[PDB]
């Protein structure tokens, strides 16, 4: 007769690094009140929310864990945002075996089972941009690739990965340069080794810095394909810094042609979720939920994996379903969500919700090219089924891909 | 007799390889405490060291540093921190609990970042602490022109990368730098290649073995070679492929090794009225079956850091304890800054600290015949070096030339 309340220990970022919980907090709130009323997923139970803001930080997250720990009431679940936060949260949780579900970490580290065994992320792995990228290689014929990064930990695994996946395709690293912080030196050292297939891995401001370089060493044109992140603010290489020696025009002539891949969070499809909601309605009931502008509010991307997180921990609960018997000093409740949350299998607002064996989203990506300063939509890849949707909206120099040697 | 009461944290059980940490400054601890007590040194309170095993593990560690702030009295300040992933969590969140933290053992460079861990102290100096008393090392012996060998593991990349710094603005050249990450001969015939006479080495105890042995073959070893080496390498290292011992042993001959001094060679009295080598007798009649750790001297003037901490802070509520819960912003700040006050001549040498980070002793070592003799001492304090008059030696009439 009465419904027994059940609660999520949230941790989201208002600032920081990565501010996703912005948008992320709403869309977790507006899923619990779907997942709620609806009386087929939990009708016994009342999933609900405890929250703390972490504010990207470690250190602040380290508070905030004890407050969900040992403050009653007990939490069957953990949900951090960002990756460092994660890290923290799903390595300390086997403590009190918990199951760690985040909505925002793409950190590759993360998908590591002997140090997170009840990890779990609707955000994908970094690693996902690579099986497209091997793909894109094996399309238009590469087995001859360069790779330029900036020297942090996401982007030295995200290479790690790139090195094991495209030698079980038949396609090798040429060669492999790092910076700091300054990108004259590898840039320099990619017009010496002749490189033409150039895989960088840099954040937004570090990509302005490439680019400049990549001008005056002339590493743009017929001869050259930029493989990068689809992630960075729209006209990036249009943005003003100080910093930088090259121009608005100087910039558009060095990206011109690049390949950018990105994770797909939002079903591009008109179809209706298990939610019964379209990625237009998510958008649209998320967009009135907000104080700010989605242009203003951090982490309106990945929201719908916020969304979806919620999803897949209700159907998860819902697959077990003695709920309230849960402590910290039993594993047993525990095993049985893993084997829920393992087995998820679900039409999300991002798409198809399932996880590989290390706990991380699989997912579809978008592939696009930078034709005349704007990304045009060349194409989508989905890895765990081998299909790749191809637009011909693909362009290049003379009319066709360059090769990756001599010819 | 009211408690003040600390947090201890370090690892502490058996089944733990550096458990042996935690139980070697232990008997070190309990020498500090018991006189400080007799001494009421903290009257009218008195210091209540309550121990928690981190068990040199993240999440074993987080949890033993909860469960002491739930369940434990309300601490005034953390001692500790052994293991170095575990201590960056603990020292990272302290602002949560305005709890400044002591550390005796923990020596990562990373700590020094006053940004991410403002309430972090150490009485022993860090990784990066042997970088100035080598610069010293090669002003005093006109070496304008170094070589580097590192391996490519966090430990010793800190290391090198801290060394670009110390040497920038200063009259020393790196005419080249070579890494590694399993086998050093390339790197060490590209350093012989590049005539390299002087070489800051920074690599395991293992490798080691493996960066003398390319060096018999390489020929970089004698009269015209100096290797300046980690001095913290457990006894007969080298007697734990393709070279004879006899072989290791003629390339290892003259090596300098660097690492932080244990306790002060100085026969002078120190806070506790003790001269260093008086404490060490007290310490080794403690220690029993115990084995001892290298960090006791650093755990003994730890406790005297933190009842001199109390002290002030006791003195600064007076010139205007009980009360205090992990909530009072105030007393953290007033324990934070008496703690900078730092100023004592201790079993380590003179105590003292610059942003939270150690001023003490940096030891040289030269390999001779069979074993490390120590050379000479680094005072980071007064920035002078003393070589050990008739100790040092080298192979020709003149210690090598820098080309
Ligand atoms: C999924 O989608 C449809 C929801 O469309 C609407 O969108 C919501 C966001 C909200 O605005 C809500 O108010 C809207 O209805 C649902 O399909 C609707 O289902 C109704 C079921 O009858 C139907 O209505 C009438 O249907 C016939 C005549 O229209 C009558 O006999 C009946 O009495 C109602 O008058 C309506 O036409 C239909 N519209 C569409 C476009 O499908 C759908 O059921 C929902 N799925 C669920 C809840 O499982
Ligand atoms: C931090 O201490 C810094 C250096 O202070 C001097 O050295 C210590 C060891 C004592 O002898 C002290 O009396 C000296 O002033 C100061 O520069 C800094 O301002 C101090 N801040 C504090 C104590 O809050
Ligand atoms: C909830 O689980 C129950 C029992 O397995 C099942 O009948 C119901 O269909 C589930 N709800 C969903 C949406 O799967
Ligand atoms: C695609 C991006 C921007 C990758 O970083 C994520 C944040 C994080 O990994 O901490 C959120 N989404």
């Amino acid at each position: 007769s009465e419904r027994r309340a059940v609660y999520i220990g949230a941790l989201f970022p208002m600032s920081g690094g990565w501010p996703g919980g912005q948008a992320c907090q709403p869309a977790v709130e507006m899923a619990l009140e779907d997942v709620n009323s609806r009386r087929d997923i939990l009708p016994d139970y009342e999933l609900k929310l405890i929250h703390h803001d972490s504010k990207c930080d470690p250190g602040q997250a380290t508070k905030y864990l004890y407050e969900l720990l040992y403050n009653d009431p007990i939490k069957i679940i953990l949900m951090p945002g960002c990756s460092s936060v994660s890290t923290l949260v799903a390595e300390a949780a086997r403590m009190w075996n918990l199951i760690v579900l985040s909505y925002g970490s793409s950190s590759p580290a993360l998908s590591n089972r002997q140090r997170f065994p009840t990890f779990f992320r609707t955000h994908p792995s970094a690693t996902l941009h690579n099986p497209t990228r091997v793909k894109l290689f094996e399309k238009w014929g590469w087995k001859k690739i360069a790779t330029i990064q900036q020297t942090t930990e996401v982007f030295t695994s995200t290479l790690d990965d790139l090195e094991e996946r495209v030698k079980e395709a038949g396609i090798e690293i040429t060669f492999r340069q790092s910076f700091f912080s300054d990108p004259a030196v590898p840039v320099k050292n990619l017009k010496r080794q002749d490189a033409r297939i150039i895989v960088g891995l840099f954040y937004e401001t570090e990509a302005r810095k490439v680019f400049c370089e990549v001008y005056k060493e002339r590493l743009f044109g017929k001869k050259y394909v930029w493989f990068l992140i689809g992630w960075y603010a729209d006209n990036w290489f249009k943005i003003y810094d100080p910093s930088i020696n090259c121009t608005v025009d100087e910039m558009t002539e060095a990206v011109e042609g690049h390949i950018t891949t990105e994770i797909v969070m939002l079903n591009p499809a008109n179809t209706r979720s298990i939610s019964n909601m379209t990625s237009q309605e998510f958008v649209e009931k998320l967009t009135k939920r907000l104080k700010r502008h989605p242009e203003e509010t951090g982490g309106f991307q990945e929201a719908p994996l916020a969304y979806d997180a919620i999803w897949a921990l209700a159907l998860a609960l819902n697959k077990t379903s003695r709920l309230e018997d849960f402590n910290y000093n039993n594993q047993t409740i525990t095993d049985q969500i893993y084997r829920a949350m393992n087995s998820s299998s679900f039409e999300g607002v991002s798409g198809h919700v399932v996880f590989d064996a290390s706990g991380s989203r699989m997912a579809w990506t978008l592939i696009e090219q930078l034709q005349g300063g704007s990304y045009k939509k060349i194409g989508y890849y989905d890895s765990t089924k081998d299909d790749l949707s191809w637009s011909k909206t693909d362009k290049w120099i003379g009319g066709s891909p360059p090769a990756d040697d001599y010819k | 007799s009211p408690p003040l009461s600390i947090m201890g944290l370090m690892p502490l059980t058996k089944e733990v390889a550096k458990g042996s940490i935690g139980r070697g400054v232990l008997p070190a601890v309990e020498l500090a405490i018991e006189q400080i007590r007799n001494e009421s040194l903290l009257r009218p309170y008195f210091l209540d060291l309550r121990l928690y095993d981190t068990e040199c593990d993240n999440a074993k560690g987080l949890k033993a540093f909860y469960d002491a702030i739930k369940y434990g009295p309300n601490h005034l300040m953390v001692f500790g921190g052994v293991c170095p992933s575990v201590t960056s969590i603990i020292a990272e969140s302290l602002q949560g609990w305005n709890l400044v933290q002591l550390s005796f053992a923990a020596t990562t460079p990373v700590l020094a970042d006053k940004k991410k861990y403002p309430y972090f102290f150490r009485t022993v100096p860090s990784d990066n602490a042997v970088n100035p008393a080598i610069l010293k090392l090669l002003k005093h012996y006109q070496w304008k022109r170094v070589g580097t060998l590192t391996q490519d593991v966090q430990r010793f990349s800190e290391v090198r990368n801290d060394l670009t710094g110390v040497l920038y603005g200063e009259d020393i050249e790196i005419s080249d730098t070579e890494s590694f990450s399993n086998d050093p001969c390339t790197s060490v015939k590209k350093l012989k290649g590049n005539d390299v006479r002087i070489i800051l080495g920074q690599f395991d105890q293992n490798m080691a073995a493996k960066v003398f042995c390319c060096a018999y073959e390489e020929n970089m070893y004698g009269s015209k070679y100096q290797w300046i080496i980690p001095g913290w390498y457990e006894p007969s290292w080298w007697e734990q492929s393709r070279c004879l011992r006899k072989n290791l042993l003629a390339a290892m001959e003259g090596y300098i090794g660097v690492d932080f001094e244990p306790l002060s060679s100085k026969q002078i009295k120190t806070i506790s009225g003790k001269t260093p080598q008086q404490y060490e007798r007290e310490y080794n009649n403690k220690r029993s079956g115990v084995g001892p750790s290298k960090f006791h001297g650093y755990a003994y003037d730890g406790i005297w850091v933190i009842a001199k901490t109390l002290q002030r802070a006791m003195e600064t509520l007076h010139a205007s304890i009980q009360d205090f819960n992990y909530t009072d912003h105030t007393l953290g700040r007033i324990i934070l800054n008496a703690m900078n006050e730092t100023n004592f001549f201790g079993v380590t040498g003179q105590v003292v600290f610059r942003n939270g980070e150690r001023m003490g002793t940096i030891k040289f070592t030269q390999f001779q015949d069979s074993r490390e003799v120590k050379v000479g001492e680094y005072n980071a304090v007064a920035d002078t070096l003393e070589i050990i008059n008739d100790t040092i030696r080298f192979q020709g009439s003149e210690p090598p030339k820098d080309d």
